[PDB]
């Protein structure tokens, strides 16, 4: 195919991001996989003339045992962003998360066949270190489409149109979502219906040479968590005041709670022990409240212009909770993620809130990750089976936030 | 003279939207005029360098200069301008290699390529750019121009250049003998097979002439040096390597220069001495400086300088690499908040040691010290060796597992075991997870003023005591830990305290048995002191009971 001119945006230039040190285990894997991609013509070697860099890992796919190469495009996207947002960018629809299922179908080999425009080859550079600094280690950039640039999809969108065009228009109530290197099929059938059709689209796309969560999501059956607060027959200073500290918090997201009469109760200097009976005022003010939590929140929309930011808490036992915003108290989602070591539950929560994400907003998150930056870096790439990365900082974010959700 | 490589050259620009180097030639004395014209001949001669007339417009200015006791004189071009207008090009090398990281080897041979710069040629579109000028003797008529046809010294492009064109040449090599081991680093090569030396010394001809081939040359057999190999601050002895010998000065007066290189010598020893230590010797140099100027040792300093040269009194050894062994990492604590570590394969024949003594951030505990410790040797564990190892760790399995579930911050140490290796790892208190029947409940509070800094600390409790402190140059955080503080001096054993600061609860709750603030240091005795501390938190300024009053007391004179 004729190649398709990309601009990157005035001022910035490509990316020149260190390569983080790998085991000598993927390193191999490495080198097997990137000389095979040269035999194919993929990419091709480069010399020292080009100052770039963005980083690689090796993974396993999602419940296999065969390595696949995951470029880091990450800075390239954000240096890209005109070109794929504006310029070519897929719209998502709303109708998806509304589908009674949705399967995720890999469809990054597709781009392997379309090759790159020459003057944007250099700013897909990346390097496949050694051990000890034996040799000065293998430097390549890419011919085709590189998996992991959104760019890439962009690109690809009108060939995707053509592949599925009989395959809508013989299933209208099925929807169709392409994000990065993956495709999003959506349908309200009955499931074995559903699986009948995701075969009947594999067919489709193997005639163009195409070969923490479970098979299939379930949108429907996603719904909020409620701050939800304790039923006690006997309450204690203590318990009132760790009631109130949680309704006070509370109340910054939710408007029209109150703990007026709550606090009433405290009135004096008590000593934490020391039972309270409620008074019907209070116990009223408390059942106003309950309702308030259960119901959504009035005001608090999507903004398409505005990252979405990805908070989560660790609540031991194996239990995480995490909530989605943008402005910060305006929830725009809520949930909690369950059952190993702290690194791959956090890594599982990651992809499965990335993915729904996907799924609400055609957006991933930027996560604020409860752990320290070196041990993420080190570990994270050992359970990772997406083919995509969501931006991440790193925080320590205690203390009661966490009693708060959980 | 020497060759220049027929390899294809590496495509050299500008940086986009800068024309080349314009800069103007300054006039010379004879003498240099002389020495350069001398030079620059003896150079085009041997291809290095081409004359080219005044149709080329760029100019970089060049200079000769004499050492007091000597007779050859040498050309400098300085490169500055055309540095500044040259693309950006790959790093060279991510970073070097690691004794340690080493496979021992039969035999080893070490090849400088000699004049290695002047070996390769320079893109030919870009030679242009190269342009200087030895001037007429007092700038009458015009001066004979040149240009490099090979990658000059002190140009930015160079060193990678180099490297990248090595590499294309070593390659069918590498090929066609994938059990020999050839590193490359700057001009040289480091050759290491396990053939018998007959073949070994065939095979090293066979690669001095396949770079031969390339333009390359390399010393031969009589010039090639010997075991043991001085490298980049190491020896490199046939089954062994250490550091190059450390020379402790003795002085009647230190000077921070003389210190600030100590602790280099020092830091550098530590990757193969264990137990150096450097802390109290880096205290000194905390301040306001000055090169010359005497700092007189502290008794502490004295002791670990001391203790250091007893360390080095004898010298060590690391042995090299294994890769069919596990890597075994242990880690002992050297008290202050200093760790030091050792790798084996074999105990107890160190590969290599080194030392953690970091303060990540104000507040901490030995158990997050330890994890950060564990996780700095793993990283340095995955660049030698390429793997990460088995560690040996002085903490109760018990200890971690109760740390690391209750804590709210991810944490992970990969494969490890115990080894009772005093002092061990421990938490000095814990925090009641619920309020103490039969215990006095302490309401504290404090508050500063803005303007004047002047505080107030203090408390109410149920038992109905009071109690005010004032405090001078302070700010609220102070105040909120202070009035901490008072509660746990005037308590008793058993105790429940409230508070409407977040900041001292996260402090605590972390459990914290160090800390750069003194307060905090002085509320870590009492809550060791303790038998049982229930600490909770309401929020400010909602007239909860208790908070309401001791917020009244402090804020007498201090807030509205
Ligand atoms: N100068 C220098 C230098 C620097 C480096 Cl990083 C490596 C180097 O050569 C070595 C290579 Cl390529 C491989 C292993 C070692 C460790 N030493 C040996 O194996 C070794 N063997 C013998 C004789 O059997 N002498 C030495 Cl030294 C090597 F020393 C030489």
């Amino acid at each position: 195919i004729e190649t398709v001119p990309v601009k990157l945006k005035p001022g910035m230039d490509g990316p020149k991001v260190k390569q983080w040190p790998l085991t000598e285990e993927k390193i191999k894997a490495l080198v097997e996989i990137c000389t095979e991609m040269e035999k194919e013509g993929k990419i091709s070697k480069i010399g020292p003339e080009n100052p770039y860099n963005t980083p690689v890992f090796a993974i396993k796919k999602k419940d296999s045992t065969k390595w696949r190469k995951l470029v880091d495009f990450r800075e390239l996207n954000k240096r890209t962003q005109d070109f794929w947002e504006v310029q070519l960018g897929i719209p998502h629809p709303a109708g998806l998360k509304k589908k009674k299922s949705v399967t995720v179908l890999d469809v990054g080999d597709a781009y392997f066949s379309v090759p790159l425009d020459e003057d944007f080859r250099k700013y897909t550079a990346f390097t496949i270190p050694s051990i000890n600094n034996e040799t000065p280690g293998i430097r390549y950039q890419y011919n085709v489409l590189p998996q992991g640039w959104k760019g890439s999809p962009a690109i690809f969108q009108s060939s995707m149109t053509k592949i599925l065009e009989p395959f809508r228009k013989q299933n209208p109530d099925i929807v169709i979502y392409q994000y990065m290197d993956d495709l999003y099929v959506g349908s309200d059938l009955e499931i074995g219906q559903h699986r009948t059709k995701i075969e009947e689209l594999r067919q489709h796309l193997l005639r163009w040479g195409l070969t923490w969560m479970g098979y299939e999501l379930h949108p429907d059956k996603w719904t909020v968590q409620p701050i939800v607060l304790p039923e006690k027959d006997s309450w204690t200073v203590n318990d009132i005041q760790k009631l109130v500290g949680k309704l006070n918090w509370a109340s910054q997201i939710y408007p029209g709670i109150k703990v007026r009469q709550l606090c009433k109760l405290l009135r004096g200097t008590k000593a934490l022990t020391e039972v309270i009976p409620l008074t019907e005022e209070a116990e009223l003010e408390l059942a106003e409240n309950r309702e308030i939590l259960k119901e959504p929140v009035h005001g608090v929309y999507y903004d398409p212009s505005k990252d979405l930011i990805a908070e989560i808490q660790k609540q031991g036992q194996g239990q995480w909770t995490y909530q989605i915003y943008q402005e910060p108290f305006k929830n725009l989602k809520t949930g909690k993620y369950a059952r190993t070591n702290d690194v791959k539950q956090l890594t599982e929560a990651v992809q499965k809130i990335t993915t729904e994400s996907i799924v609400i907003w055609g957006k991933t998150p930027k996560f604020k990750l409860p752990i320290q930056k070196e041990t993420w870096e080190t570990w994270w790439t050992e359970y990772w089976q997406a083919t995509w990365i969501p931006e991440w900082e790193f925080v320590n974010t205690p203390p009661l936030v966490k009693l708060w959700y959980q | 003279n020497s060759p220049i490589s027929p390899i294809e050259t590496v495509p050299v620009k500008l940086k986009p939207g800068m024309d080349g180097p314009k800069v103007k030639q300054w006039p010379l004395t004879e003498e240099k005029i002389k020495a350069l014209v001398e030079i620059c001949t003896e150079m085009e001669k041997e291809g290095k360098i081409s004359k080219i007339g005044p149709e080329n417009p760029y100019n970089t200015p060049v200079f000769a200069i004499k050492k007091k006791d000597s007779t050859k004189w040498r050309k400098l071009v300085d490169f500055r301008e055309l540095n500044k207008r040259t693309q950006d090009f790959w790093e060279v090398q991510l970073g070097i290699p690691h004794p340690a990281g080493l496979k021992k080897k039969k035999s080893v041979t070490v090849l400088d390529v000699g004049d290695a710069y002047f070996s390769v040629p320079l893109d030919e579109d870009f030679r242009k750019y190269t342009a200087f000028t030895i001037p007429s003797i007092n700038n009458e008529t015009p001066g004979i121009r040149y240009q490099y046809n090979v990658l000059p010294q002190g140009w930015k492009g160079s060193p990678a250049i180099f490297q990248s064109s090595m590499t294309k040449i070593l390659e069918p090599f590498r090929k066609q003998n994938p059990d020999i081991v050839i590193y490359q680093y700057m001009d040289d090569l480091y050759v290491g097979s396990d053939l018998e030396i007959g073949q070994h010394r065939t095979k090293i001809e066979e690669l001095r002439q396949h770079l031969l081939r390339w333009g390359l040359t390399t010393p031969d057999k009589k010039h090639q040096k010997e075991p043991p190999f001085l490298w980049m601050g190491y020896e490199l002895h046939p089954d062994k390597w250490t550091v190059q010998p450390i020379v402790l000065p003795e002085k009647d007066s230190w000077t921070v220069n003389d210190i600030q290189k100590l602790v280099g010598k020092l830091n550098w020893a530590s990757q193969i001495y264990p137990g150096i230590k450097v802390r109290q010797l880096c205290k000194l140099l905390r301040g306001t400086k000055a090169l010359t100027e005497v700092i007189p040792l502290t008794e502490e300093a004295e002791l670990e300088l001391a203790e250091n040269r007893e360390i080095l009194k004898e010298p060590v050894h690391g042995v090299y690499y294994d890769p069919s062994k596990d890597l075994i990492a242990e880690i002992q604590k050297q008290g202050q908040g200093q760790w030091t570590y050792q790798i084996y394969q074999e105990p107890f024949k160190n590969l290599k040691t080194g030392k953690y003594a970091r303060m990540r951030g104000a507040h901490t505990n030995d158990v997050k010290q330890l994890t950060e410790a564990v996780q700095k040797i793993t990283t340095e564990s995955i660049v030698i060796w390429g793997k990460t190892p088995k560690f040996k760790l002085p903490i109760q399995k018990e200890t971690w597992e109760t740390w690391w579930t209750e804590y709210w911050q991810a944490t992970w140490i990969p494969e490890w075991e115990f080894v009772n290796t005093p002092p061990l790892v421990k938490l000095w208190y814990q925090l009641e997870k619920e309020p103490i029947v039969g215990a006095e409940t302490f309401y504290v509070d404090g508050a500063a003023n803005r303007e004047t800094k002047l505080g107030k600390a203090g408390y109410v409790t149920n038992r109905g005591r009071q109690k005010v402190v004032t405090l001078t140059d302070t700010t609220n955080q102070k105040t909120e830990l202070q009035a901490i503080y008072l509660a746990l001096q005037d308590s008793g054993l058993e105790v429940n305290i409230v508070t409407d600061s977040q900041y001292a609860l996260g402090i605590i709750q972390a459990q914290p048995d160090q800390s750069e603030s003194e307060l905090v240091n002085q509320i870590i005795e009492q809550l060791i002191k303790k038998e049982k501390v229930y600490l909770a938190w309401v929020p400010a300024h909602k007239g909860i009971g208790g908070n309401e009053q001791v917020d009244k007391l402090v804020s007498a004179g201090i807030r509205k």
